[PDB]
Formats: structure tokens, C-alpha cells, sequence
């Protein structure tokens, strides 16, 4: 299937404490793979992912030094902000960027992107032509106008054909034991009381990789989408992930209720039920 | 714009008493981005803690991961704290290993 | 693997 290669990365003003906390956070898929923490006693990239032991130490410096220049790149980018909104020196602000690529199961690039915002809100984002920016406002309009005069697209562009897509196959062939693995669900079901003669039947999916999964409550053959609780599928501490999800019952009719896990490691999707 | 964090705790593997295990707090679907999160053994702060997984959504709403190795005894009550801008006080959630 | 951000 389709990878990917995500940088989160994010720029936070703190007047009074002194430089903005400033972080870049690396997946490769639903991995963690790579960190930059400005905060870190030690500033410096770091892997995050064990088959990141096998670039060497130029890797480490490189990434670092083009930390270190996005680090101030971004101190300058919150000031600039301050001047484009009319906002004073005395407030916290947040910037925001999600930069990366995808490829197909073949290597080659299914779609790029970079989206910026700004105190939680888009600012401005690289169309998919690879070429043109959408600003969401005004302040933006000016960074697109910018940009556009240095060729920040074409070189953006460069990046995400070139770099991006080039890396993210080398990440994928290092990692190739833990990113192209298959951890199947393991799922059981929980029962709880409630008041009404009613009963709460929650399906647990644990274990599993990828992240990407489907469970769901059927009735007589129905699926009860409307019905459910659930949480989103969430990271487990050691590269697995989990995810439950609920309906609430009459006492008495819980044998007609079943759970079913759809996900890659399940060649057929698990049916369950409540075992008294 | 202020969103309030969602707090989970739970644990990697069901809950054996004497058993390694892994306890997770996912802090989700907050802004602005400060935020305090400690886990708990005891009411005590837990020391080795990792944080990690820290992502956005579409919508820009921050998430973070807290974690540590574990080995739960059946006395031992586990919790997590988070201070945030959203919330007058501190919320704690605590771990359910029956849920 | 990272982009050199530009500034805004």
C-alpha cells in the first residue's frame, strides 16, 4: 500500500520567558521517527524510531544545522505575524506546519503538501498542482505574494518530487522490519451496568499495526454507526495502537449484539460477543 | 480559539497483576499548545516519563502522547493530571483497568 | 528528509 513522510512542526512564542519553544516532530506512516525539541538541555535531531540507528553521523549534523535555521526562521515568522495582525508583544502565538510527501506501494509520488497556520487557524497551504498557494486572509496574501516572487513554490516543489520522496524510500527500505509489518487486532468486550435496565457493551481492538481500523456494533445484520461511542484510535506506547468503541444495550439482549474488527492483519474480520 | 483536551489513560496489554506492562495518557484535541501532564502512581508523580507522538488533526488540535513502563499490583491506583488555559482547574483522569 | 522553511 501508500506511505508517507509527515513533519508536524510547530513554533510557540512565550513574551517574557524568552525564545519561542520551538519543535519538529518526524513520521514515516504512523510512526515516530524523528525529534527536534528547542526545550531539549542539548538541542539536537534525535531518532525516534530504532531503525534510525542505521544513518550515520552526518545525517544527525545536517538535520540538525537545517533545525536549528528553521528554529530562527520561525522566531522571525512570529514577529512578523504580530506586524501583519496589529497584535501586541505581550500575547503567546502559535505557528504551525504540516509538511511531507506520499508515494504508492511502487515509490513514486501520489501527492505532496505544506499547510501553515496560525493560532489554530489556516493561513496558507501549497495547492495540489504544486505550483500556487491558498491564503485564508489577508495576512497570508502577504506571504503568498512573497513568496511567489522568490519562487518558494518551485523550490517547495523540488523538495517534495526530489528530497522528499527519495528519503521517504530510503526510511521505508532501513525501517523495512517495523514500518512494513502486519500486528493483528486482538479484541474482547467489556460489559457495565447502567441505571434503566440498560447495559453499556464496549469492544476493545488492541495490539494492532498499522493504525488505520474499522469496528463496529451490528444488530440482526445492521450496523449501529448512530448509536456508538468511540474514541480514535489512539498510540499504545510502543509503536501499536488501540481504539474501543460502545452501545448501549436493554439487559437481557446482549447476545444479539456483535462486535467486528475489520483491519490488514485480519485476513477474515473478527466477530464477537459479550462471554458471561 | 481554545479547545479543551481529552484525556485517555489506559494500558497496553489487559492488566496482570506482577505483569510488565505499558500505561499511556493521550491528551488530545487541545489549543492553544501549553499544557502540564503528569502521570501519577499513588497521587505521587511518576519520574521516567516519555512523552511522544505528538501530532495535529485537521483541524489543527494538538495531541501528545505520556507513557511509562509499569508493573501493576492490585493496590496500586494510577492517574493522570493535565493543567491547561481551557480549564479553571487541573482535571485528572484516572485509569479503569475494567473498563 | 526535513524542508528548509522559508520565511513568512
Amino acid at each position: 500500500g501508500p506511505h508517507s513522510l509527515r513533519y508536524f512542526v510547530t513554533a510557540v512564542s512565550r513574551p517574557g520567558l524568552g525564545e519561542p519553544r520551538y519543535m519538529e516532530v518526524g513520521y514515516v506512516d504512523d510512526t515516530e521517527f524523528v525529534r527536534f525539541d528547542s526545550d531539549a538541555e542539548n538541542p539536537r535531531y534525535e531518532p525516534r524510531a530504532r531503525w534510525m540507528e542505521q544513518e550515520g553521523p552526518e545525517y544527525w549534523e545536517r538535520e540538525t544545522q537545517k533545525a536549528k535555521g528553521n528554529e530562527q526562521s520561525f522566531r522571525v515568522d512570529l514577529r512578523t505575524l504580530l506586524g501583519y495582525y496589529n497584535q501586541s508583544k505581550g500575547g503567546s502565538h502559535t505557528i504551525q506546519v504540516i509538511s511531507g510527501c506520499e508515494v504508492g506501494s511502487d515509490g513514486r509520488l501520489l501527492r505532496g503538501y505544506q499547510q501553515y497556520a496560525y493560532d489554530g487557524c489556516d493561513y496558507i497551504a501549497l495547492n495540489e498542482d504544486l505550483k500556487t498557494w491558498t491564503a485564508a486572509d489577508m495576512a497570508a496574501l502577504i506571504t503568498k505574494h512573497k513568496w511567489e516572487q522568490a519562487g518558494e513554490a518551485e523550490r517547495l516543489r523540488a523538495y517534495l518530487e526530489g528530497t522528499c520522496v527519495e528519503w521517504l524510500r530510503r526510511y521505508l527500505k532501513n525501517g523495512n522490519a517495523t514500518l512494513l509489518r502486519t500486528d493483528s487486532p486482538k479484541a474482547h468486550v467489556t460489559h457495565h451496568s447502567r441505571p434503566e435496565d440498560k447495559v453499556t457493551l464496549r469492544c476493545w481492538a488492541l495490539g494492532f499495526y498499522p493504525a488505520d481500523i474499522t469496528l463496529t456494533w451490528q444488530l440482526n445484520g445492521e450496523e449501529l454507526i448512530q448509536d456508538m461511542e468511540l474514541v480514535e484510535t489512539r498510540p499504545a506506547g510502543d509503536g501499536t495502537f488501540q481504539k474501543w468503541a460502545s452501545v448501549v444495550v436493554p439487559l437481557g439482549k446482549e447476545q444479539y449484539y456483535t462486535c467486528h474488527v475489520y483491519h490488514q492483519g485480519l485476513p477474515e474480520p473478527l466477530t464477537l460477543r459479550w462471554e458471561p | 480559539i481554545q479547545k479543551t483536551p481529552q484525556i485517555q489513560v489506559y494500558s497496553r496489554h489487559p492488566p496482570e497483576n506482577g505483569k510488565p506492562n505499558i500505561l499511556n495518557c493521550y491528551v488530545t484535541q487541545f489549543h492553544p499548545p501549553h499544557i502540564e501532564i503528569q502521570m501519577l502512581k499513588n497521587g505521587k508523580k511518576i519520574p521516567k516519563v516519555e512523552m511522544s507522538d505528538m501530532s495535529f488533526s485537521k483541524d489543527w488540535s494538538f495531541y501528545i502522547l505520556a507513557h511509562t513502563e509499569f508493573t501493576p499490583t492490585e493496590t496500586d491506583t494510577y492517574a493522570c493530571r493535565v493543567k491547561h488555559d481551557s480549564m479553571a482547574e487541573p482535571k485528572t483522569v484516572y485509569w479503569d483497568r475494567d473498563m | 528528509a526535513v524542508y528548509n522553511f522559508a520565511t513568512m
